[PDB]
């Protein structure tokens, strides 16, 4: 045999991305997954180099940024791309995992692959809360308070987790230098749940867009999604390129450029774009406990979803009612993190506690209940009885 | 090593499908065809067709919560103006 | 909220900064430094800028070098180990008025002016809100304002109550170059020159980005023709089915 | 040479609908004029003022000054 | 064709791909900088030092 199937380490690289058989019929959205790995190594790389002139104490570490932003050679190409490429990262997951809703890709007998993915999703999200604190902007310090305050309110061991969390009695010195440290592991361990989430992959292979089994028509991974994984690279590397250069500040807030204060509060406390909707969900429920675990919860209901659907056909692509209420779903979070940006004011709080209802009612209400009434519409229009 | 549990794929030669009957095949090779014959019948005709099968399912929800976000806009607008002075004394209790 | 408590809105002026292809105008970086010196450094300091930086942006070497030295910096000590002090030079930094912010409020009847080192990405609105900031003091506030004593009105500051005076005057400088200094004439330099101080990199950063939008261009047009080069095997493939007889 | 805003702000307030908003805004300050001189004045909680007519008029004179006021700075 | 004068009917080596790329750089670098700065004429510090000094 060839020496690219009989040596030990080339073995994995020719059945992962040279040899793989693929469905013939699968779009450019089967193309999102290879984007992700591409954002991870841009964040890994540009952040080491970048951490060889930071400074993390409380009095050195707003003036260290700055001194990348000026004195560094190319410093302010590694920072912009570095806070640019974050939004990036958390645009192309929600495409891909919006994809995974659409098409069935939870169903079995791919539970196990879903499963890793939400696991994946939990440590994204509190990477890039802990390397937004490094700054210590005027954003960075009330936004830490905000989040540290809300382990209080659990029952008699409140006050214990949240001065174990701060080092102290606020967010201070220790706060920070602990907050860096443990930003530079979770990459680390999200590169081992990439792995983790490949290998679940390979033993049931990829769905199509059609719903139906695969197995009579494959070609190979090599020539073919090699060259059309190509074209979205130099998509994505175009777009990012005219934010890093020509517009570098459109998604952040003009307040994080204020060293951080403990004895001034700013006027509105706002966080990034992508955070926006798990905020408004936060701030419906008027009790302080369960508002914390209903923001967690917003999350963990993405794994009752192979359960309660209960369709005898995978996906959504010849099904009339469960298209509408897709969309339904992707417009209502849309709406959640807009008013997430808003004030405490009448009529936005009755509008999002509205939203917060639908948000969970999708996935434990709506989706059980057309799913039944599609399986009996396609048996009534074909049995004449 | 030893095998693993049962999957629903295979390989090369061993797929896992029916088994296949009376199915001919025919190609040709991309050095004998003239490059780039859909950049003008595709991009006009067949996308007008792939759009408006598929637009009506995605425009009725972007407009229902498109009205909702404005009119709610428009009475927050209506409230902090000097006008709307004691409807906002009444909606604060 | 209320339309006061927000601020009103600035409009937008035309930079000759703004548009993807343009540079700072350098002769007003120039003028921006002079009024700077002479109108804003009695009460704001600047410590992000260092006297090197100046240097083939708006001034020769010889010129920076005589302006800073007319200020005095902290030495090594001495050999008795008694404190010393001496002129500056190109690697310090630009001084403040105060000596700590104690200090400064007791001179700005309680209230601290802040750095002006990045006050243009720190404000929404850019270098609209600081331009429309020190043109925009009206000559009495509109009635049924009430100011504590102390206090000015301006309607670009949220609350429409701030602790800074009217400051620009019809010449109040004079000009090296003959341009005329009015008001408006002056308010536009500082604020070119305070965009260079956040941004020093600006210039460089369009001319990479030129580059850098033309490769990657190139490269997705080159690629779609590529990909359907090598899939127009699959898209033109055709299937014939004749039903097998049923010997079986 | 006198400042350039100031004689374009003066121009721009002499046409139609800048004579129109002047208006609006003198006939509110009229009213708390005569106001504040009714026994009373002490707290009301319900004092009023004339920010609102005066952000009309603001908002009217920079959409017509701000696209050609630098053409006349050097 | 213009195509067979160079190549006669190959692609392109890597030995020539890894030539050319270098002689991209210093022509591609040049004529940017060259358009650059003609656009932006008189607002450089080069047009300004000229000024303070004739
Ligand atoms: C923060 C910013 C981050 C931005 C990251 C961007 C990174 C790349 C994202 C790419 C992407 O989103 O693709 C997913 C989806 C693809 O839907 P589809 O209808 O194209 O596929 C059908 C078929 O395969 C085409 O097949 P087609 O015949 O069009 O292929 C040939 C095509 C290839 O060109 C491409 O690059 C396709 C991406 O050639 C041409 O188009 C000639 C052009 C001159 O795209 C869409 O459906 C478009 C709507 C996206 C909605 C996103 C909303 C959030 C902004
Ligand atoms: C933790 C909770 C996570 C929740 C994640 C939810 C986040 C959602 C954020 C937006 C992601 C994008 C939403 C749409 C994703 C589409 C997924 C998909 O696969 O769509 C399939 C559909 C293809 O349709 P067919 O396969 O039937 O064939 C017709 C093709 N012409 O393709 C289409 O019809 C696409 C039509 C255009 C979609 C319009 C979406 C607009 C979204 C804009 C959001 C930005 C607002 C600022
Ligand atoms: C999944 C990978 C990563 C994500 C999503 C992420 C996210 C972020 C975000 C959002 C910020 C704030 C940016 C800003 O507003 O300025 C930040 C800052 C920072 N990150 Fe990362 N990061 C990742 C990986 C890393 C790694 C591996 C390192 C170090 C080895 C690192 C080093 C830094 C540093 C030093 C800062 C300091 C502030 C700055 O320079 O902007 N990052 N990170
Ligand atoms: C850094 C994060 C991630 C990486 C690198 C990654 C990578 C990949 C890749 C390469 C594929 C191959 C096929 C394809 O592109 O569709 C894939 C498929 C898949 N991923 Fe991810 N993924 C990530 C995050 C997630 C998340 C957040 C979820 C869900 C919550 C998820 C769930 C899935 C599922 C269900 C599939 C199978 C889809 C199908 O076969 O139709 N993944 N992933
Ligand atoms: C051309 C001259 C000046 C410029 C461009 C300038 C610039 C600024 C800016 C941008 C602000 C912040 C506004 C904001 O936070 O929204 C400010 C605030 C302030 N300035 Fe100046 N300044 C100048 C001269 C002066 C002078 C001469 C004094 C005092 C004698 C002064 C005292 C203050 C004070 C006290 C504040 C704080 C106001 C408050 O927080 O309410 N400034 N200045
Ligand atoms: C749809 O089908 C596909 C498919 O399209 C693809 C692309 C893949 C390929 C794989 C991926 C997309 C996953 C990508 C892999 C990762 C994300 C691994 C995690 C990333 C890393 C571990 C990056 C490592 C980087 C470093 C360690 C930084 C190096 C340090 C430097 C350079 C410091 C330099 C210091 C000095 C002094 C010079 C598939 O597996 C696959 O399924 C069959
Ligand atoms: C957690 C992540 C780790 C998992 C990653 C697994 C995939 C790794 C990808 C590695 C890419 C390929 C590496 C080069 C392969 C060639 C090695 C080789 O020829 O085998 C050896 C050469 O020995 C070496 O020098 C070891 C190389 C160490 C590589 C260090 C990176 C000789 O080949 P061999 O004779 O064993 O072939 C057997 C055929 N029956
Ligand atoms: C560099 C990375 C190296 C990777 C090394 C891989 C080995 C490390 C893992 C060690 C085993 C620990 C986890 C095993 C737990 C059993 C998982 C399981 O039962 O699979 C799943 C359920 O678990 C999940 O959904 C995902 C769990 C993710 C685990 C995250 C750590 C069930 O899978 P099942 O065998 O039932 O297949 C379906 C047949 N009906
Ligand atoms: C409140 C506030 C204000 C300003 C900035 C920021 N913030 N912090 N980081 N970034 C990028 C920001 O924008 C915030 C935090 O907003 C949110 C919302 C939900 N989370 C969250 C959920 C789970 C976990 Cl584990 C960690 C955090 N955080």
């Amino acid at each position: 045999m060839a020496f690219r199937k009989s040596n030990v380490y080339l073995s994995l690289v020719n059945s992962y991305i040279i040899d793989s058989p693929q469905p013939s019929s699968i779009n450019y959205w089967w193309n999102m997954g290879s984007l992700l790995g591409l954002c991870l190594v841009i964040q890994i790389v540009t952040g080491i180099f970048m951490a060889m002139h930071y400074s993390s104490n409380i009095e050195l570490a707003f003036s260290s940024v700055e001194h990348i932003m000026r004195d560094v050679h190319n410093g302010y190409i590694l920072r912009y791309l570095h806070a640019n490429g974050a939004s990036f990262f958390f645009m192309v997951m929600f495409m891909h995992m919006a994809k995974g809703l659409y098409y069935g890709s939870y169903r079995s007998p791919r539970v196990t692959l879903w499963n890793v993915g939400v696991i994946i999703f939990i440590l994204t999200i509190a990477t890039a809360f802990l390397g937004y604190c490094c700054v210590y902007g005027q954003m960075s310090h009330w936004g830490a308070t905000v989040i540290t305050n809300l382990f209080s309110a659990i029952p008699f061991v409140g006050n214990d987790i949240v001065s174990w969390l701060w080092g102290g009695f606020s967010v201070s010195n220790p706060t920070i230098q602990r907050f860096f440290a443990l930003h530079y592991l979770v990459p680390f361990i999200i590169a081992a749940m990439v792995i983790m989430h490949l290998m679940a992959l390979h033993i049931h292979g990829s769905s199509n867009p059609l719903g139906i089994t695969g197995n009579l028509d494959r070609i190979p991974m090599h020539s073919y999604f090699i060259f059309k994984d190509l074209v979205t690279v130099f998509l994505f590397m175009l777009i990012l390129a005219l934010f890093v250069f020509y517009s570098p500040n459109t998604l952040g807030h003009p307040d994080n450029y204020i060293p951080g204060n403990p004895l001034v509060t700013p006027a509105s406390i706002v966080p990034e774009w992508y955070l926006l909707p798990f905020y408004a969900i936060l701030r419906s429920i008027p009790d302080k406990l369960l508002g914390v675990i209903t923001m967690f919860a917003a999350i963990l209901v993405l794994l009752v979803l192979p359960f309660t659907d209960r369709s005898v056909v995978r996906g959504n692509t010849f099904k009339v009612l469960s298209k509408f209420f897709f969309f339904i779903f992707v417009f209502n979070f849309v709406l959640l993190g807009q008013i997430g940006a808003c004030h405490v004011e009448v009529p936005y709080v009755l509008m999002g506690q509205i939203a917060t209802f639908i948000y969970f009612a999708y996935f434990l209400i709506i989706v059980p209940v057309i799913s039944t009434i599609e399986n009996v519409l396609f048996y009534i229009g074909r049995v004449n009885k | 090593g030893p095998p693993s549990g049962k999957t629903y794929m295979g390989w090369w030669g061993h797929m896992g499908g029916p088994k296949q009957k009376g199915i001919t095949s025919y190609a040709v090779s991309p050095y004998a065809q003239k490059p780039l014959q859909g950049i003008f019948h595709n991009a006009v005709f067949n996308s007008f067709r792939r759009f408006k099968s598929q637009f009506l399912y995605v425009l009725i929800p972007a407009g229902i919560y498109w009205y909702w976000w404005k009119n709610g806009n428009e009475y927050n607008e209506f409230l902090y103006s000097k006008a709307g002075r004691e409807e906002l004394e009444r909606v604060n209790v | 909220m209320t339309a006061a408590e927000h601020g009103l809105h600035a409009p937008a002026y035309a930079w000759s900064h703004n548009g993807p292809f343009e540079t700072f105008d350098h002769a007003s970086i120039r003028r921006g430094y002079q009024v700077y010196r002479e109108v804003c450094a009695a009460c704001h300091s600047l410590d992000r800028v260092a006297w090197r930086t100046l240097v083939g942006v708006s001034h020769t070497n010889e010129e920076v070098r005589n302006m800073a030295e007319e200020f005095e910096y902290d030495d090594e000590p001495d050999e008795q180990g008694n404190p010393k002090k001496r002129p500056g030079k190109l690697s310090d930094y630009i001084p403040g008025p105060y000596p700590n912010e104690q200090a400064a409020r007791a001179a700005n009847q309680g209230a601290l002016p802040p750095d002006l080192s990045l006050i243009v990405k720190a404000r929404h609105g850019g270098c609209d809100y600081i331009f429309s900031l020190l043109t925009g003091y009206p000559d009495e506030p509109p009635a049924g304002v009430a100011l504590p004593p102390g206090s000015n009105y301006n309607p670009y500051f949220p609350g429409g109550s701030i602790a800074m005076a009217r400051v620009l005057f019809d010449d109040m400088v004079e000009y090296e170059d003959g341009t005329p200094a009015t008001t408006s004439q002056m308010a536009k330099d500082v604020t070119t020159f305070l965009n260079w101080c956040a941004e020093p990199e600006h210039d460089e950063r369009k001319r990479l980005g030129l580059k850098t939008v033309i490769i990657l261009s190139s490269l997705y047009l080159l690629s779609i023709w590529v990909k359907k080069f090598k899939w127009a095997g699959i898209k033109t493939r055709k299937f014939v089915f004749n039903p097998p007889k049923p010997r079986k | 040479v006198t400042d350039q805003l100031e004689d374009l702000r003066e121009h721009f307030k002499n046409t139609e609908e800048g004579k129109a908003l002047v208006h609006h805004y003198e006939e509110c300050a009229e009213r708390v004029k005569i106001q504040q001189q009714q026994p009373g004045y002490a707290d009301l909680e319900h004092k009023e003022d004339c920010v609102e007519e005066f952000f009309h008029l603001q908002h009217y004179l920079d959409t017509a000054t701000a696209p050609r006021l630098f053409d006349k700075l050097k | 064709s213009l195509y067979k004068t160079f190549f006669k009917r190959n692609a392109v080596f890597v030995g020539t791909i890894f030539a050319g790329a270098f002689v991209f750089q210093t022509v591609f670098d040049t004529a940017i900088t060259s358009w650059y700065e003609n656009h932006n004429k008189g607002k450089l510090w080069k047009d300004v030092k000229a000024r303070i000094a004739a």
